[PDB]
């Protein structure tokens, strides 16, 4: 079937321009709007870069960004793959 | 077309009531939006064929 | 001005409340002229009124008004070529309909509008005149008087400034026409801007592909005779001389993928300039930048002309855009076809980054279904977002229930009727259901079919078939027997390559053989089945029930389904009996078609067709004779009568059913038959091989203006059929029907084109090598589906 | 239609409406409304025309009657009826779930306006029930898309929609059925930390 | 509908001095191609590319020559001659739909010169000031040298999206060519190098106006347009003096102090030159697709679609004669000079009329 593509495109370089202590607008400006957040209690930018060509399986890096009460980057979690 | 002649007729329904979802501890359900929200209009009028939809 | 009261005059349909609601000024307000002007043009903006006056009474504010006249009737007079109801349908959409009112400023626009429609369908002399009759109580009846007139036609397509090519041979590739032969379906001679638009581009590409990089269209005049019945198209051009491709030069906000784009734009220098390879690059780069997330990559290319060498340097401006993300893929207008039925044909994913082309692929793949009349895309920016978007497809659903009736004529089966009732979108589920029938000389076929194109999410289909086939061997120019058969099939067909597709299915069949004139080969198979009937009485009846596993491989890489000039088609179909079946055999069929062009213009083509067939029994039984292979005929080995190639019957002496002279029989005892009889009528075989070497060429006498609609072919056909269970030892006096060395051959001409009657294909063939018994049929034809 | 005086034609159309033969009523009324468009009780006719249209299942003609009636008369006593009928007219086109939900939405709108503007109306209580239906219906439409994309392989697309459902139709049966697809959707992208919460939302609530 | 065939008692009774045939002629194609008379000889032709010279009293053939280029015995391509014929200075000028203008020798029919132009040379070539003026289907007003046919200069008029089948042959006065335009405008240009003087618009879905042949007298140009007004322009400024709401594309004659034109819908009338006041009007040949009117022996002669020649009195608009002369029909213009009344049916058949 056609190639399944899901989430945000992450250029692996755009991930460099982001460092802890940023407001949501800068990350948003440097990574675009996140397709998904956490809609339950907390607030966390979910940047999934999922792509799946047919009969080749999924390649996926997950860039999870945790902001504090005041909408400022406190945690930068990068998973460049899965197993 | 032919399906509408059945609705324009009189057929009625009684479907899934509305039950509010609980919120576990250490989290919360998302926001209300409020677009699709039905007020509690009190009382009883005739419903489903019992109601006279003839023009007053 | 203190307003202590608002008073109305002239209100009839519009009640006080609506007017009073509409006004900015209100009772108790202090008013200036501004607030009155606003009020006036507020009242005017409700669509309810024609003239309005808001004036000051002593203390009161008086709103005077006259309402628009209420349409009570819409009548139609002179509209020969348009349904009153459809014409009404357009009108209620545009704005005018009974119950509503008439803006007396728009009658002109109504007239011009309908008149515009008529202009946009051919009749430029068309005149629509709206007569408006008043009635009491501010009512009105509007009668539309139509003077349609004659539709115009293109008296000429002309091209000036062409020296490298004849005008006609350029018009040969066009959509618009100036000639339309009675025997050709070359297209109509009606005019629409879109055709011209396409023709310009075709004309452009024609030159651009042959190296005319400086080719330009200077202008295009559409002339029109004063009598409004004649149309002339002139397209003026400037053909600059030819050019070799110097090289490619990339420059723009490449997004840093300049390392990869050099590979896309590699070229062999000294290659004649080609406008399609360019476009291919332009889209390749655009595809790459699309793969990397960018929604709308732009690639533009201009040729830098170097007259000295006469070699063009291709200057490519890339302009990679931004990334966007599809929040939603929406569907509206699908009032009967479920959402999942539209959403499957998507190539753009929800909750993923955007691909401008992937949004169009979903549009085309929505068109291909034939489920919708019109289908359009709309890309809407999400409110308050710099990169999020909703893609919305708007569909207009079409009735897919169909009555179909066809009719064909061919030397292979005379007249042939097809007829059926069809529904390709059953209840808006994507299921296709049909009850269909076919009828020719030697058989009648009737089937009921239900199929699901997406039993798997990825395009694997689910087949279901219930059938009835009545077959009469005599009419098929074979030895006599009757096969009435019924049964059912279920089949999976999975896609794999867009050029290749596979299928596999389970099928149950029941054949009731009857009325078989006793011959050796046929009976040999009956003994294999444990059945031993009378050899002197064709009063016989044999019935079997068989379960089979069927498989198939289709491969299609033809450049064009119609008049292919390159590529190859290959079809493989195989049958095998699964234990439990009365019979025990397998069969295998392989069809090969291969087109080889040998000139750039693709008008001299070499064809190579092959057909291989082999089947056999497994458990010491034999393959049934009604599953045999044949050769000779219009579509296998021309020059020969259908099915004539192969083994011939060896009849037993028998007493005919209702014997009478005047009629001819085969080995009838009542004609003095006491021993086995050699014969001419074919029986078929379990092993078949056919091959043909055609040479396609240009048709040599029809004017180039439409000489491409007709295909000539010079062919050399070869064929053979034989029987591997044949006992040469026991039948020495008769030919060896196990020998495959008996090659039948023929050479001939074939013509192909499209008539008002349908698809035509002729063939005049001479069989220079035929073996004894073989029947010739030199002139063969075919009209429509057969 | 005969050119008899309207007082008898109304009686005629008043003895065809009761009969249940609508096409018969329509023409006789239509005569009256087309011919006499602003009598003292000519809206009383428009209402009957709307009523006849609705039952004769000529809905596009019913809508265009309603909207005219409202446009010209929004403060008339019986707009609750004329709006309730607008609701019914769209419910009729809805025909229910897998298909274009715009009609259900429009119905939702009409009935919402009805219950807001006129809560003590005769038609309010039934309208509520119809709203309860249309709610879960509109939710189910989302559930379907979620389901397809769940079959597809897109999970982002799923959780976005299940989330959307949780935002818009949290209190519907369709939404309760949808949470497992979100949990799965997370588990497929290895956002287990997020799936785990959805799991709690399920476990801490009824399937009903 | 189409108006019937007027029934009229005609004293006098006209005849046919002779009739010669050219090969197939213009066919059903709207074309300007018409006969040409000069010094007792008649030059005519067909779309196919065949030109013939004829004695103007016998209709007998002096010479005949084909201009359709052939590659061997087998191949022949039509020349599509469409604009002409014009004879002046011992040359025969004809324009091709192949964008070629041919100049033939009046003596032997030999091609003096041939020239590529800016497009379809539909217009009647007009010869003046030692130049041949061509008005091409691209609104190109070119001037070829009368001697060698070199493109001396080119003017470009803007063209609407939709046009009637052109074009407008100009009239030359005081060293300036006055031409009508598909634009709906009359443009005056200097003959020397094509200098733009003035450009006057007389135009008024698809309502437009192609012009076609204006006529100048005493510092007044007269021009006519499709469903647009008839106008008397001042020759110096091109300023509109008086108007008249009526149109046409076939030529009109100016004679005495009257004007006669053939309307859009084939109405013959008589206007005053000073103010365009209508005198007499004949609506009896409506929509019969009349040809250009000509003035012959005090009568107005017009051909029509069904091949009838109509002779009408110029005093009150009464018919004076009627005649059937060819089945093919009459579309292109008659030629009425030297007392010889020539005309050409669509099948290339020329007709002397007495």
């Amino acid at each position: 079937r056609p190639d399944i593509n899901q989430g945000n495109y992450l250029t692996a370089n755009d991930v460099s321009k982001i460092r802890v202590g940023m407001t949501q607008q800068q990350v948003a400006y440097a990574l675009g709007t996140p397709l998904m957040s956490d809609p339950f209690g907390t607030n966390t930018w979910f940047y999934v870069f999922r792509q799946q060509p047919g009969h080749e399986g999924v390649t996926q890096q997950t860039l999870t960004l945790t902001f504090n009460s005041s909408g400022v980057l406190t945690n930068i979690d990068n998973k460049p793959a899965l197993s | 077309r032919y399906k509408r002649q059945v609705s324009g007729d009189e057929a009625y329904l009684e479907a899934a009531p509305l039950a509010e979802l609980h919120a576990p501890a250490g989290m919360i359900l998302p926001v209300t939006s409020g677009d699709y929200a039905i007020p509690v209009t009190n009382g009883s009028g005739a419903v489903g064929k019992a109601l006279d939809i003839r023009p007053p | 001005f203190v307003v202590k009261d608002i008073h109305f005059e002239g209100l009839q349909r519009v009640a006080v409340g609506a007017a009073l609601l509409s006004m900015p000024v209100r009772t108790g307000d202090t008013v200036n002229d501004e607030d009155i002007s606003n009020t006036i043009r507020a009242l005017f903006a409700t669509g309810n009124f024609e003239d309005v006056r808001v004036l000051r009474d002593g203390d009161t504010l008086l709103v005077q008004v006259k309402e628009r006249p209420t349409i009570a009737s819409i009548t139609f007079s002179g509209n020969k070529s348009v349904k009153d109801d459809m014409l009404k349908q357009n009108l209620e959409a545009s704005g005018v309909r009974v119950g509503e009112s008439l803006d007396r400023t728009t009658i002109a626009d109504i007239e011009k509008g309908l008149e515009d429609f008529y202009y946009s369908v051919g009749k430029y002399s068309a005149s629509v005149k709206a007569v408006v009759t008043p009635l009491p109580r501010n009512r009105v009846d509007l009668k539309l008087v139509f003077q349609e007139g004659v539709s115009a036609e293109i008296q000429q397509i002309n091209i000036v400034g062409n020296h490298a090519f004849t005008t006609d041979e350029l018009i040969s590739h066009f959509q618009l026409r100036d000639e339309v032969p009675w025997w050709n379906v070359v297209g109509d001679r009606k005019y629409q801007k879109q055709k011209l638009a396409g023709d310009l581009e075709t004309l452009r590409s024609y030159y651009l592909d042959r190296g005319y990089a400086r080719f330009n269209i200077d202008s295009t005049q559409v002339s029109l005779t004063p009598d409004k019945k004649g149309i002339y198209v002139t397209v003026n051009i400037t053909e600059g001389d030819q050019y070799k491709l110097s090289g490619v030069e990339v420059s723009g906000n490449l997004a840093g993928h300049s390392a990869e784009i050099e590979q896309l734009t590699k070229i062999e220098p000294g290659e004649l300039y080609n406008g399609t390879k360019v476009t291919k690059m332009e889209d390749d780069i655009k595809k790459l930048l699309g793969r990397y997330g960018y929604a709308y990559p732009r690639v533009q290319s201009m040729p830098e002309i170097n007259d000295a060498d006469k070699t063009v340097k291709l200057r490519v401006n890339v302009d990679a855009g931004n990334r966007f993300y599809v929040r939603k893929i929406r569907f509206e207008g699908n009032d009967t076809s479920k959402d999942a039925v539209l959403r499957r044909e998507m190539r753009q994913m929800e909750g993923a980054w955007l691909g401008s082309d992937l949004v169009d692929q979903g549009k085309e793949r929505l068109n291909r279904l034939g489920f919708f009349e019109t289908v359009d895309t709309d890309t809407q920016r999400v409110p308050g977002s710099p990169d999020q978007v909703d893609v919305v497809y708007k569909v207009k659903e079409r009735n897919t229930g169909s009555f179909n009736f066809g009719i064909g004529y061919g030397t292979e089966s005379g007249v042939s009727f097809q007829a059926g009732v069809q529904q390709d979108n059953w209840l808006g589920t994507g299921y296709a259901v049909g009850i269909n029938g076919t009828k020719n000389d030697y058989q009648t076929y009737a089937e009921l079919s239900v199929t699901n194109p997406y039993f798997t999410v990825d395009g694997v289909s689910l087949g279901g078939r219930l059938f009835y086939n009545d077959f009469q061997a005599d009419d098929a120019d074979l030895s006599d027997y009757t096969n009435k058969s019924y049964g059912t099939d279920v089949t999976l067909g999975f896609p794999i390559n867009e050029y290749n597709s596979l299928r596999a299915g389970l099928g149950y069949v029941h054949n009731s053989l009857s009325n078989m004139q006793p011959q050796v080969a046929m009976w040999r198979y009956l003994y294999s089945m444990g059945e031993h009937p009378s050899t002197s009485d064709q009063d016989n009846s044999f019935k079997t029930d068989d379960f089979t596993f069927n498989y198939g491989w289709t491969y299609n890489k033809l450049d064009r389904g119609y008049f292919p000039t390159d590529g190859s088609r290959v079809n493989l179909t195989g049958k095998v009996t699964i234990p439990g079946s009365d019979n025990e055999y397998y069969k295998v069929t392989l069809d090969t078609a291969t087109y080889v062009p040998i000139d750039d213009d693709h008008k001299w083509v070499v064809l190579g067709r092959t057909r291989w067939g082999y089947g056999d029994g497994l458990g010491g039984k034999e393959m049934p004779f009604y599953e045999n292979f044949y050769a000779g005929g219009s579509s296998t080995v021309r020059g020969f009568q259908s099915n004539t190639i192969g083994p011939k019957a060896v009849y037993f002496p028998h007493q005919a059913s209702n014997y009478d002279p005047d009629y001819d029989y085969e080995c009838a005892t009542q004609d003095g038959a006491k021993d086995l009889c050699k014969s001419d009528d074919a029986v078929g075989g379990n092993a078949m091989a056919v091959a043909s070497l055609e040479f396609i060429t240009p048709t040599p006498f029809i004017s180039d203006k439409y000489a491409n609609s007709v295909r000539t072919s010079f062919f050399w056909d070869m064929g053979t059929v034989w029987d591997t269970n044949w006992d040469s030892s026991q039948y020495s006096g008769y030919p060896d029907y196990s020998d495959p060395s008996n090659i039948r051959m023929s050479a001939g001409i074939a013509l192909q084109w499209m008539s008002p009657l349908g698809p035509l294909v002729f063939s005049y063939a001479q069989p220079f090598k035929k073996y004894d018994g073989d029947k010739a049929e030199q002139f063969q034809f075919n009209i429509g589906k057969t | 239609v005969p050119d008899n005086p309207p007082n008898e034609i109304y009686a005629t159309a008043q003895q065809k409406l009761q009969d249940g033969n609508w096409r018969q009523a329509i023409t006789q009324l239509e005569a009256l409304d087309n011919r006499y468009p602003f009598g003292p009780y000519s809206q009383q006719v428009q209402l009957d025309l709307i009523y006849a249209y609705y039952k004769n299942a000529d809905l596009p003609l019913a809508q265009a009657a309603i909207d005219r009636f409202i446009r010209l008369n929004p403060t008339h006593p019986n707009i609750d009826y004329v709006m309730y009928m607008r609701g019914l007219t769209n419910m009729a086109l809805d025909d229910s779930s897998d298909r274009d939900p715009q009609h259900a939405r429009a119905a939702f709108s009409d009935f919402s306006k009805l219950v807001r503007g006129y809560p003590n109306s005769q038609y309010t209580t039934d309208a509520t029930k119809r709203l309860v239906f249309l709610k879960d219906r509109l939710a189910k439409y989302e559930y379907s898309v979620a389901e397809y994309y769940t079959e597809r392989g897109a999970w982002v697309a799923v959780v976005n929609r299940v989330e959307g459902m949780l935002r818009d139709y949290p209190d519907t049966q369709a939404t309760r059925d949808a949470l497992p697809l979100m949990e799965n959707a997370y588990r497929q992208m290895q956002m287990n930390a997020q799936a785990e919460k959805v799991a709690k939302i399920i476990a801490a609530n009824s399937s009903n | 509908k189409m108006s019937p065939l007027p029934t009229v008692e005609n004293q006098f009774t006209p005849t046919t001095a002779w009739s010669t045939s050219v090969g197939s002629g213009i066919g059903n194609f709207y074309s300007n191609l018409h006969p040409a008379l000069a010094d007792n000889v008649v030059y005519a032709a067909d779309r196919a590319g065949l030109v013939k010279a004829l004695n103007a009293d016998d209709g007998k053939e002096i010479w005949s020559v084909s201009l359709a280029e052939k590659d061997g015995w087998f191949s022949k391509e039509p020349a599509l001659l469409s604009g002409g014929v014009t004879v002046s200075g011992g040359h025969v000028y004809i324009g091709s739909e192949k964008a070629q203008v041919y100049a033939l020798n009046t003596s032997d029919g030999t091609v003096a010169w041939q020239t590529k132009v800016a497009g379809e040379a539909l217009s009647r070539p007009v010869v003046s000031d030692g130049l041949v003026l061509i008005h091409t289907s691209n609104g190109q007003l070119q001037a070829l040298n009368e001697a060698d046919g070199a493109v001396k200069w080119t003017v470009n008029l803007d063209m609407p999206s939709l046009s009637l089948r052109g074009e407008s042959a100009p009239t030359t006065a005081f060293g300036a060519a006055v031409v009508g335009g598909d634009n709906g405008r009359v443009s005056a240009v200097l003959m020397e190098q094509g200098q733009m003087i003035w450009q006057q618009r007389i135009s008024q879905d698809r309502l437009s106006d192609v012009d076609t042949t204006p006529v100048v007298v005493n510092g007044v140009v007269f021009a006519l347009a499709y469903n647009g007004n008839l106008t008397a322009l001042d020759l110096r400024s091109g300023q509109i003096m008086w108007k008249r709401e009526l149109g046409s594309v076939n030529d009109f004659i100016v004679d005495g102090n009257r004007i006669y034109l053939v309307d859009q819908n084939d109405r013959v009338m008589a206007l005053t030159i000073d103010g365009g006041v209508t005198l007499w009007t004949q609506s009896d040949l409506l929509h019969r697709l009349l040809t250009s009117p000509v003035l012959y022996n005090g009568n107005l002669v017009v051909g029509d679609s069904e091949g009838y020649l109509h002779w009408i009195n110029v005093e009150d608009g009464r018919f004076v004669a009627q005649q059937k002369v060819d089945s093919s029909g009459f579309q292109t213009e008659p030629v009425a000079a030297d007392g010889k009344l020539l005309i050409q049916a669509k099948d290339g058949t020329v007709y002397s009329i007495t």
